[PDB]
């Protein structure tokens, strides 16, 4: 994936 | 050498991070939102926080001590937006199984090792405890190599904590910057390890050394858009398409961008560019961070930027420790 998040 | 550059270095890391996550989860605006200043932080800093706190605890690198720490950071809040991959590594570390430290790192992938950035996210903490270039190259290499065991990984590692490292020792032009960067990273990429990995994966050869040839390209253009930066350096998840990345934001932001407005100073501009070229914005605004933070130092981090952010005190009193067990 384009990047890396904690989730929502 | 000076505190304010180790304070202004991980402060710098921690804006990048906060600020980055913050847009990377949120959909002129930016410029809107900073103005306005808890931002959270996310794994970048926790596992830089694990990785200083390691060298602080030992007084050197200690590939145990370090792997506990990030093992132990990981269980204790799981959720702070780590890379799907990394995570095999902690929860192997976790179980009790009698292993190398350095297999699990190496079993990723079918055994070739994670490209992945977060082995730079997390490195600057190396060039602050490790004065000589040497020891820079070393111990970013091992640092890295608990998570990320390809050299696609590992030498990202290596050239974040070389920015770092050059950052520290103040003014410079762009190009004395970039070819003291290019001549180590030549050197590295042209090992068989290096040479290994790059065409196992089906990659150009030398891609740290490509980009920072095509940084120096980019940054002798008059005008270059966001979408040209992204399209020759990268934005993304994989060290050797958002290190550079971070780097062409630092060498860039040294100059007045006719888009950000003039009262924004150079540390504040170079995390607002690296967050405008979006993608994996955390950390590429943490490592551009890291470095602007390193180079111009406490005076230019914002001290509502900085209290807004999750744990500065503690960045605050871990860059102090540094300084006093390292400088
Ligand atoms: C959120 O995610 C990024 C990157 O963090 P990490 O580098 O810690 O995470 P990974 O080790 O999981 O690497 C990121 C992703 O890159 C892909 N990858 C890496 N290495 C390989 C190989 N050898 N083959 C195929 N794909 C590979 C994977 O998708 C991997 O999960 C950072 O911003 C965090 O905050
Ligand atoms: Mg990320
Ligand atoms: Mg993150």
């Amino acid at each position: 994936p384009a990047k890396s998040a904690p989730a929502p | 050498s000076s505190l304010s550059r180790f304070r202004g270095c991980l402060a710098g890391a921690l804006l990048g991070d906060c600020v980055g996550s913050f847009y990377a989860a949120h959909d002129t605006s930016v410029l809107r939102h900073v103005q306005s200043l808890a931002l959270y932080y996310t794994d970048d800093t926790a596992m830089a926080r694990a990785l200083v706190q390691s060298l602080l605890a030992k007084e050197a690198f200690d590939e145990v001590d370090m792997a506990h720490r990030f093992a132990q950071e990981y269980k204790k809040d799981p959720d702070r937006g780590y890379g799907a991959g990394v995570v095999t590594v902690f929860k192997k570390l976790l179980n009790p199984k009698c292993r190398d430290v350095f297999e699990p790192a190496r079993a990723q992938f079918n055994g070739k090792g994670s490209y992945g950035n977060g082995g730079a996210m997390r490195v600057a903490g190396i060039s602050l405890a490790y004065s000589s270039v040497q020891d820079v190259q070393k111990f970013a290499r091992l640092s890295a190599q608990l998570t990320h065991a390809s050299s696609l990984g590992y030498n990202g590692a290596i050239l974040q904590a070389l920015a770092v490292h050059l950052a520290l020792q103040g003014e410079s032009s762009s190009e004395h910057f970039l070819k003291q960067l290019l001549g180590h990273m030549e050197d590295l990429e042209g090992d068989a390890q290096s040479v290994l990995d790059a065409r196992e994966l089906g990659m150009e050869e030398r891609p740290y050394s490509s980009r920072l040839k095509k940084i120096g390209e980019l940054l002798d253009q008059a005008s270059v858009t966001r979408e040209e930066v992204v399209s020759e350096l990268g934005n993304g998840i994989a060290a050797f398409e958002s290190v550079p990345t971070a780097i062409y934001c630092f060498l860039r932001c040294m100059e007045p961008d006719p888009e950000i407005p003039s009262a924004f100073n150079s540390l504040q501009r170079t995390l607002i560019y690296s967050i405008s070229l979006g993608g994996d914005t955390d950390t590429i605004a943490t490592m551009a961070g890291a470095i602007a933070g390193a180079y111009y130092g406490m005076d230019q981090v914002p001290e509502s930027w900085q209290q807004s952010c999750e744990g500065y005190e503690e960045t605050d009193i871990l860059a102090q420790s540094l300084h006093r067990v390292f400088q």
